[PDB]
């Protein structure tokens, strides 16, 4: 069976935003996320965002990594399981 | 539509707003500027800086809300909002579109030119009944430096806009770009200021202090200070502070032809350019000071309304910069203006609106982490 | 007992501190300072004191409580703790019980009398490992201010203690009331501590600043400025912003030979007594101001360590003042220490455990409030 | 449904405190408490200490009113119930 996971695509911060570079993740991996808390950094051309989580559960995986430039809307970026059994 | 407004806040509010640099202004403004790229710009900004601080307004007391005058300014940002939506479908490139755009920041301009009394009409028709309560006074503190900061940006942009793209026939200067002097008089918008004020002073009291000024540049010791910048933007700040050096020099002299002058310092940096306004209008006590940027403090039940302080700081905050008082009771008080002295530092001051933002307004009375002593102290003879 | 310190503090943190005016102090060594009272009073409060900090220690985070400097001073508290419960069911209106009770305090100004730099090791070892992190720079920052301020009001409590009851006979002030001057010449406390800095300037540099004093009394238009207060605290503060006035003035003048005075404005007003310091020293960036009263920042990997800022404002701010600094880049600085004119208003400023300070303790890491740039900001230039 | 309720007594806030008053009630008629909120500011004359919730549930009487001096220790105050259908 699979674990009941979300998954966080990467949002148009700006509203002609197609593209945006991953600055760097302010929660590692194994790391709670409290809806509110911030996530991590990205920033386009015009500003630079903290991007926030809107469910809660635990950081598994990333997908996207630090610095990686110019990521496209919809695209994962990392694996958000609901349960603590994946440490 | 009108039906479909609350959907469109939402829409725009999960975006985030865009802070310019006082160098892309300038840059944009350089030799031919692209009425194009400011019509596809603003005709998405606009919403998002409105949808943004519209999501906040519904986030204070309901008792703030149910007033006429911040109903009223709640009903233009409405309007503007669906005004420039009118556009965003429209097609760039065909003039008729551009210049009715233009024609409609004008008329949101003069819609929104009496946002600031009119705000404080309704923080005073909410102080006319419910009068004070910590954790209503904290978030309309904490709302009011963000709404009048982000109005300022909205006034910001619409005045670029309209100022290089409306009107060729010319008012204006305009060695300026804009609103915005590339080769700004520090000194010149002091001295403006200060006539200004001396002749509200002279007239109002029939009396007034002198100027002094004085500058220190670091970088070119020679050279006179000069500075990218928004002359309204200085001059307000100057202004507003002249007033009350003046008043409270005038006031506590109380009998004199010999009153102490203002003195001005300027200085600049590396990277700040600093304006030290001193007077010797004796002063005021320390726990006074906090209170003089507050909104709800100078509003009841030459000195007119009591919003200058707070708002000339709001000026001073939006390009990175900030407005310090300090006084000493009994002698009198210093006020500094604080600018960057690099156009790529003056950035844009902008509130976005997220969870983050929703939080400040969702807190309540807790204990103090700090010891309060008794009211009535134990005789300890 | 020893096996027993985590209920007591327990017991102890529970209670709130109680803060004193300077009135109750300079009333209380009155004549017939009561002896008895002071003791029954102090052998409560200072555990209400240490507990109420103690737990504070143990909520920061385990990087630094790790580390032996820390726990040096957390065993201090804790002895502490003991040698003063140690009289709490002992008999008042008993000279022995009195006379050992203020050999104890002697003993644990003794032991407490190095806290300052050892807690200042204890972040550097902090440095020395994980580096920074916001949440726990707020954490650190937070829990210092408080502990410094905490430890300085216990310091005040035992002084008053000692200096009053006989631990003296000869050597101290007699016409203070503990370390307490009722008629502090305030201006006299500006050039004692201008003379030392002065005189340390001078041995580190060979070139010195002047003193220039000017008063302004809007009480009584004629009457040099006195004050209820401690002319030690006030001495630390003076004697820590000339050093930074000096060391400023002599290194910004790379040319010079000709040195800007420091000036020193003395003002009273009917709540107020103002004390500005200006310098010619070529001032400080604004993003930088905020800094300088940083733990974390001012401390590596005239001019010693970098505490001098921070803990000259918790002086400032023990008795309901302030220190604040204004400087202008390029030209100067001013440092301006408030303080309250009168001994009513002059109230302890004591943190305190509770539920409110706990959650100041264990925060987040939050998304901006205002708009943060780009780094590379969108080139909006023309063809 | 009929519970023994939570009562909140007054306690020592300073250790040599036998009385205290009851400046300013912070939660009204009808509120919901919980675990650390303040209730109210209770002055003695060494201290004015605020006086937080201990246990969870909601107010619905208040037994001494605002500016009531020197109440002696273990004197009830108001009245806990874990229920909210006490309104
Ligand atoms: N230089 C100064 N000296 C003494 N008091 C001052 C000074 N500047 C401000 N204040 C005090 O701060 C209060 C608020 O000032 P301000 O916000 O400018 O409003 P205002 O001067 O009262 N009238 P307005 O500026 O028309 O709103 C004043 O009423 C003064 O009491
Ligand atoms: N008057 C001043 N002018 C310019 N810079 C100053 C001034 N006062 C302080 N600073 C700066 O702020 C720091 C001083 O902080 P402070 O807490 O006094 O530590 P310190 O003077 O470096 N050494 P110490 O005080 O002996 O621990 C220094 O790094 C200076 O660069
Ligand atoms: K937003
Ligand atoms: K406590
Ligand atoms: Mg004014
Ligand atoms: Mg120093």
């Amino acid at each position: 069976s699979y674990p009941p996971h979300m998954q966080v695509l990467l949002p148009a911060l700006s509203p002609t935003m197609t593209m945006g570079t991953v600055q760097r993740w302010e929660k590692k991996v194994g790391e709670k996320l409290s809806e509110g808390d911030l996530l991590a950094e990205i920033e386009t051309d015009k500003a630079t965002i903290g991007f926030e989580v809107q469910e809660e559960g635990y950081l598994a995986k990333i997908l996207v990594p630090e610095g990686t430039r110019d990521v496209p809307l919809g695209t994962p970026l990392c694996i958000i399981v609901e349960k603590e059994a994946d440490i | 539509s009108l039906a479909g407004a609350p959907k469109y806040i939402e829409h725009f509010s999960k975006f985030s707003p865009s802070p310019l640099s006082m160098k892309q202004f300038l840059d944009f403004g350089s030799s031919n500027a692209c009425e194009k790229t400011s019509f596809t710009f603003l005709r998405q900004e606009l919403p998002v800086r409105l949808a943004n601080i519209m999501k906040e307004i519904n986030l204070l007391p309901d008792r703030v809300l149910s007033t006429p005058s911040v109903q009223l300014v709640q009903s233009w940002y409405v309007q503007s909002l669906l005004d420039i939506m009118e556009f965003l479908d429209k097609d760039p490139e065909d003039h008729r579109t551009l210049s009715q755009f233009t024609d409609a920041l004008v008329t949101i301009r003069n819609r929104h030119n009496d946002v600031v009394p009119t705000m404080a009409q309704g923080v005073l028709e909410y102080k006319d009944t419910y009068g004070d309560d910590p954790v209503s006074n904290q978030n309309i503190q904490y709302f009011l430096d963000r709404f009048y900061l982000s109005r300022i940006s909205i006034r910001m942009l619409i005045n670029q806009h309209t100022l290089i793209f409306d009107g060729s026939t010319n008012p204006a200067h305009p060695k300026h770009i804009g609103s915005i002097d590339p080769n700004c008089s520090v000194s010149d918008v002091v001295k403006d200021a200060y006539d200004m004020a001396k002749l509200l002073c002279d007239k109002y009291y029939m009396a007034s202090p002198d100027l002094e000024i004085q500058e220190v540049n670091a970088t070119n010791a020679t050279q006179p200070i000069h500075m990218v910048y928004v002359p309204s933007h200085l001059y307000h700040m100057l202004f507003e502070l002249f007033k009350n050096a003046m008043r409270a020099t005038v006031e506590s002299h109380e009998s004199s032809l010999t009153l102490p002058p203002i003195k001005i310092m300027v200085a600049l940096g590396e990277e700040d350019l600093s304006i030290k306004m001193s007077d010797r209008g004796g002063g005021v006590p320390l726990r006074k000071i906090e209170r003089l940027f507050s909104y709800m403090y100078s509003t009841a039940p030459l000195a007119g309304f009591g919003y200058g302080l707070p708002i000339s700081r709001l000026y001073a905050k939006y390009f990175q910069g900030d407005l310090q008082l300090f006084s000493m009771e009994g002698f009198g008080t210093d006020a500094v203006i604080y600018l960057k002295a690099l156009s790529t530092d003056s950035v844009e001051r902008l509130p976005v609106y997220n969870k983050s933002a929703w939080r400040h307004y969702q807190t309540i009375q807790e204990a103090g982490d700090w010891c309060v002593p008794s009211t009535e102290p134990k005789n300890t003879s």
